[PDB]
């Protein structure tokens, strides 16, 4: 029912959401169950290992050629030291302001998580370097 | 980077299109950046180019004969679920009895 | 499975995109075949109507309980009445900065086209009201 | 559990079997049990059990 025009708008909602990031933030995995929403808040989540989101993360949003949908390139966080090992179910990310931004999803590299993970589960204190991600305005 | 991914032997003479036209590649990755060495024995004969999933052929006609293996050679690191690739040669229909 | 934020995030968006038309614009009303997609111009369709919208079109942007996702109210044109006749398939929405912003299909009143009327049958010299229409975003 | 084992590039346009009939697989498990579904795009086409 709409198709949203891609200089016009996609680009336009794109930036709009990802330059919230341009100050950085963090990257929190937690253990299941995921919260059913980010208004849910943590009860008997357990952390895995945490992150930094570089400064800026995101933008500027940019046209992808012979695709359905405008894309934002996203940085690359260092690789930080996990935690107690644990299998992760969920994560959630954190502007540099400390306010939840959105709920993600787990998955290994062959799904379509955001989490990108090369293994299903991740054991304690050992270093993982995340592949890379970005944000996609649907069209 | 540099490895060779995949190769292949002759085993019947071919022909290649000028810039491998009609030859195509995809992958998932919208973003991955790179660029491909397609050798033959140690001779350059044809490379592609990609940037955020826009391949670019870049070669001459050339032939191909029983006894060649053409040979692939990446060039940089990269990340992503699946990359296909694919090449069109053009071979005469004699039969074997 | 990504969710947003409603507070932080959802409403940002809404209004980043509904802000657009506080100046004002206008839609278009065509016949079949739809053209792919906004950036390709028409061709041979033929108009059947244009509405105005007033400024400003949108803002501000609310929440909607007891769903997956926000909106916000948009101005109400005024009537039109349609200069030819024939049966309505496809639109596309007009800034009064004359730039294209995106499009949709047109539906039954049962359906959940961008445009939905009761009959998709029209002649000229019969207008008709646009009682209410409102954006929506999933979370 | 949930790995891509194949992907191939289409070249010319090309028809597909209903049922995938002429498909055939075979191994040595011969205890394997387990199902694959076929993917083009986005959605799923195919299912092998």
């Amino acid at each position: 029912a709409i198709r949203f025009h891609p200089t016009n708008a996609a680009l336009v909602a794109c930036n709009a959401v990802v330059d919230l990031f341009d100050a950085g933030g963090s990257i929190e995995v937690y253990t299941g169950p995921q919260p059913n929403d980010p208004t849910v808040a943590v009860s008997t989540q357990t952390l895995l290992v945490t992150f930094a989101i570089p400064a800026p993360g995101y933008g500027p949003a940019e046209l992808v050629p012979g695709q359905n949908y405008v894309r934002a390139p996203g940085a690359l966080p260092a690789v930080a030291v996990p935690g107690a090992s644990g299998v992760a179910a969920w994560a959630r990310v954190k502007n540099n302001a400390g306010d939840v931004i959105f709920d993600g999803d787990v998955g290994t590299s062959a799904s379509s998580a955001f989490v990108r993970l090369s293994t299903t589960n991740l054991t304690a204190g050992v270093g993982v370097s995340v592949t890379a991600s970005e944000y996609r305005q649907p069209t | 980077a540099d490895e060779t991914v995949g190769v292949h032997a002759v085993s019947h003479e071919t022909v290649i299109p000028s810039n491998m036209a009609g030859s195509i590649m995809v992958t998932d990755s919208s973003t991955l950046d790179g660029v491909l060495n397609v050798m033959v024995g140690t001779s350059v004969v044809g490379t592609v180019t990609i940037t955020d999933g826009a391949a670019v052929f870049a070669s001459s006609e050339f032939n191909l004969d029983p006894g060649q293996l053409v040979r692939i050679v990446s060039t940089s690191e990269g990340t992503f679920e699946y990359v296909g690739l694919t090449l069109v040669g053009h071979r005469q229909v004699v039969y074997v009895d």
